């Protein structure tokens, strides 16, 4: 039986989540980053030189 | 229908008392379906090249 109501009686709450997730695992790829892509055809290829 | 091409005689003289007849049903035959199938697995594989 309270008299004050005071941030603790409060029933049904929401909970205030947030609306985001920190997937804090490194992902830092500088070098797939850098170097370009080409669409091939086959799994096999070859390069002149 | 099985015509029953069968002739014989039935000859009868001037009152013979008419017989029960030989009449001949009909034949029924029937056949079923079959089922075929065409499997293929191969992927679109093959394609190394880009």
């Amino acid at each position: 039986n309270p008299t004050l109501f005071v941030s603790y009686d409060q029933n049904g709450k929401k909970l205030s989540f947030a609306n985001w997730i920190s997937v804090l695992s490194p992902q830092d790829t500088p070098f797939v980053s850098m170097t370009g892509k080409e669409s091939i055809n086959q799994t096999i290829f070859s390069w002149q030189t | 229908d099985a015509l029953a091409s069968v002739d014989g005689n039935n000859a009868h003289v001037e009152g013979s008392r008419a017989e029960d007849g030989e009449m001949k049903p009909t034949v029924i035959k029937s056949n079923v379906t079959q089922i075929l199938r065409k499997v293929v697995r191969v992927s679109d594989t093959a394609n190394t090249t880009a």
